[PDB]
RNA sequence: GAGCCGGUAGCGGGCGUGGAUCCCUGGAUGUCCGAAUGGGGGAACCCGGCCGGCGGGAACGCCGGUCACCGCGCUUUUGCGCGGGGGGAACCUGGGGAACUGAAACAUCUCAGUACCCAGAGGAGAGGAAAGAGAAAUCGACUCCCUGAGUAGCGGCGAGCGAAAGGGGACCAGCCUAAACCGUCCGGCUUGUCCGGGCGGGGUCGUGGGGCCCUCGGACACCGAAUCCCCAGCCUAGCCGAAGCUGUUGGGAAGCAGCGCCAGAGAGGGUGAAAGCCCCGUAGGCGAAAGGUGGGGGGAUAGGUGAGGGUACCCGAGUACCCCGUGGUUCGUGGAGCCAUGGGGGAAUCUGGGCGGACCACCGCCUAAGGCUAAGUACUCCGGGUGACCGAUAGCGCACCAGUACCGUGAGGGAAAGGUGAAAAGAACCCCGGGAGGGGAGUGAAAUAGAGCCUGAAACCGUGGGCUUACAAGCAGUCACGGCC
RNA sequence: GCGAAUGCCGGCAUGAGUAACGAUAAAGAGGGUGAGAAUCCCUCUCGCCGUAAGCCCAAGGGUUCCUACGCAAUGGUCGUCAGCGUAGGGUUAGGCGGGACCUAAGGUGAAGCCGAAAGGCGUAGCCGAAGGGCAGCCGGUUAAUAUUCCGGCCCUUCCCGC
RNA sequence: GCCUCUAAGCACAACCUGCGGGAACCCGUACCGCAAACCGACACAGGUGGGCGGGUGCAAGAGCACUCAGGCGCGCGGGAG
């Protein structure tokens, strides 16, 4: 998805902050998947480790090239 | 460093040694002094206007403390 | 980055009475201030954090062969709501 | 036989082996060349587990060996690996040519 | 270029030629400790003051940004704006600085200015245009290699120690700065006319600079990065890249046999047993990128150098020089010079002043008591290549979860352990046992290649067989003969 | 190129199946479990402790503690038992303790004095202790922890308000 | 901690005192632990800091003897002698 790269790029204040927020959350809730379906699960995982990993990339190519 | 001299640098060395003579007079000398030392200067102070002192060494004192009375 | 997240629930045999009627055990980061853990479980949740306790455990003896080792830190520490609402879901389960 | 390799999924032959009869090869590693031609392997007499019929054995054996297989075989199969001259828009496609001549074309097959 | 989610294969889930795994250059936070520096503290943990936020708000508690010490110069006001520090295997410079041992004792001496403690620069530091060398009216920075001699010589002249100039070679540039005198000057003192500190001219190379009078006189020289842009070298990723097939004993064939071939690339390794032509992106060769580094060649930016006589002298050092205590020197007490300073005396401005010849008259040499830098020898952490170098008790002790297991209070010490096979095909299942483990079947070319399982030989321990033995004295044996087999 | 250096490294024999099995506080019987139990589990006889072989605080040690399975290595043989193997589960405190405070010896050290350098010394300030100071205790409750959990009764400090 | 004044605010929003509402974090606790779990290279008869020490008997009492509780019977047995 580096589509979501570019949603991502997209993005940026209150914005990217909320919806970094909200979607770590999501992977709480992964968290505690760990133990039900957990089988197509593990990507879910990672993989929003991952993505999370993207917004946050971001924020700082954002602010940061802000100031 | 704490005592080098100030008015610059005078603060070390030295092998020492010692024997008895009798060379251009009649023989050989007499060597047996395989020892070591210290060997140095001193301290003192004036007044830039009421509140000074100096610290500093000898001669390349005395002159220089001078110096500084020239200002 | 402050992604407020900072648990992983306990859902070890005793643990359950608490997930019956009123204290809640989970496993929180190691270092989740007493607050910390108010914050954490009172937003996240929409609970009424009342009385959190707190307690740390590191692992043993675990052998690899020719070498071997011992697990990390297991923290723990366990809330109470305050009438008995929130972590449903979770509490019918474990 | 290091992070290069011969024939892909591909299709070849077995030169100095124990069935020459080339044919589709399942896999190839990059540095441990290793590679599946589907032409011989064994049993394991396998587990005697459940996995298996509950009452089993293994059944399809195949990591290919020696590096003695005959890579692509064109309408011409002992041959070597080409290059470009390009002649098109950035054109790598160091398909194979040796007399018959096969790129694994994207078309008809694989 | 088409496979991969690390050494782990296994489970349970996946991603990608609408350049996935990975290779490099740059990214981003990057927990806590550690020079640690906001405070404290048995480091890898507990405390705090300010603007920010969120939450149940205040009390509380996180993320954030923050806030040691230092000397450094600046707005000397209220002080904001730079630097260091902590490292680093061997290498380097300076500080300080040792016994053994030798002298077959051992005190001058030798080991040595060595080992060791230290501070400090680096990437190299070191040294570096001459008060030099040297006696022919002669050389001309420094450094390093050979030579110069192991002579000149130093010395209980005992053990020993042990130059230099010149020759050969590598490498080759020189520039500065107070130096009152100028003036500018602003600050001063107190005012006219000293000193202070900024800009010059001067800004001493082999000596003059300057000030006053006339010859002046109108374009080539770049550094010690001047400095800037370049082909920028590599860093890691690159890629092509010559010619063989049949047969054939064979578990194997790359071998024995038949023919065909490559080649400015018969360097090696890998391919089931020994291929130039099967695999290798190699020598054959070519290849390559916008990032990170310049010796070159080139430019430009070129700071800054670059003339002539004359004329009363003003113009690089506080210490030269002398005497006593010592270091350096091939100099150990000395006829002993020079250089370097601890101590007391205590000058000179180019007729100045030291240097050669203790010293004296001469001649000859150089111009000190400030400053800066290339290059040629150093060293090995780290990369690459190579060996009449090692093969697992030698190699680094370290061939692979060895600086750790383990001894020690600590400083500290410091092991062992490598190999099944061609590839897992490594052991279904039947049989005794609680188990191991033992017998079968399949492995298979082998399993007396079976899982520390290649080769696995000596000591030692076992089962079986032949001979031999209970009136025998002898480490041993071994010469003869005879019974046995 | 080595018997041979009380040599080095590693194996390996040797008294030798002898010496001992770590305290003279004693065991013996009966069922139970197992594949096998003098040697494990209950039960019944007996002895040894008790002012210790007591119960508790702390120190140090840190896994183990429990629960299930399990022994081939380990307990000086035993073992089906373990403080042994695998796994899983297990200590929570506004009022206990320590720090969110105090000071000693002493240490550090902004100043200051002082060493060839590495430093020595050192006011104040700080670190520094079951020495000071500080707000609960009792009954119940698990395999396991509890003045922490639950309940009962009694307080503590600091914040907002009134 | 009680008080006692400066800074200085306080003094109109400081301290003493009520009641109500509200907050109060960090590290510890399992078990051994006079010891086969700590200090001796060992399930070593050595050592190791405070705490009534239950009863009875004896002039006295943590000495003594039996015992209270609660703790054991030592980790190789049998066997003659």
């Amino acid at each position: 998805m580096r589509k979501q790269l570019e949603e991502a790029r997209k993005l940026s204040p209150v914005e990217l902050e909320k919806l970094v927020r909200e979607k770590k959350r999501e992977l709480m809730e992964l968290r505690f998947q760990a133990s039900i379906g957990q089988l197509s699960q593990n990507h879910k995982i990672r993989d929003l480790k991952r993505q999370i990993a993207r917004l946050l990339t971001v924020l700082n190519e954002k602010r940061r090239q802000n100031a | 460093m704490k005592e080098g001299i100030h008015p610059k640098l005078v603060p070390a060395r030295i092998i020492c040694g010692c024997g008895n003579v009798i060379e251009t007079y009649s023989t050989k000398p007499e060597i047996y002094v395989e020892v070591c030392s210290k060997c140095h200067p001193f301290y003192t102070g004036q007044q830039r206007f009421v509140d000074t002192e100096g610290r500093v060494e000898r001669f390349q004192r005395r002159y220089g403390d001078s110096y500084r009375k020239g200002r | 980055t402050a992604y407020d997240v900072i648990l992983a629930p306990v859902l070890s045999e005793k643990a359950y009475a608490g997930f019956a009627e009123g204290k809640y055990t989970f496993w929180v980061h190691p270092k989740a201030t007493k607050t910390e853990i108010k914050n954490a479980v009172e937003t996240a949740f929409k609970v009424k954090v009342v009385k959190v306790n707190t307690l740390h455990v590191r692992g043993k003896k675990k052998r690899l062969g020719r070498y071997l080792g011992k697990r990390p830190d297991r923290k723990k520490a366990i809330v109470q709501v305050a009438p008995g609402q929130k972590i449903e879901a979770l509490e019918g389960l474990i | 036989m290091r992070v290069k390799m011969h024939v892909k999924k591909g299709d070849t032959v077995l030169v100095a082996s124990g069935k020459y009869k080339g044919r589709v090869g399942k896999v190839k590693e990059v540095l441990p060349k290793k590679y599946a031609v589907i032409v011989e392997g064994v049993n394991i007499v396998k587990k005697a587990v459940r996995v298996s019929p509950k009452y089993p054995q293994g059944g399809f054996i195949e990591k290919e060996a020696p590096l003695h297989a005959s890579k692509v075989r064109p309408i011409c199969p002992a041959c070597g690996k080409p290059t470009r001259v390009r002649k098109k828009f950035l054109e790598n496609g160091k398909k194979i040519r040796v007399c018959a001549k096969c790129g694994g074309a994207l078309d008809t097959e694989e």
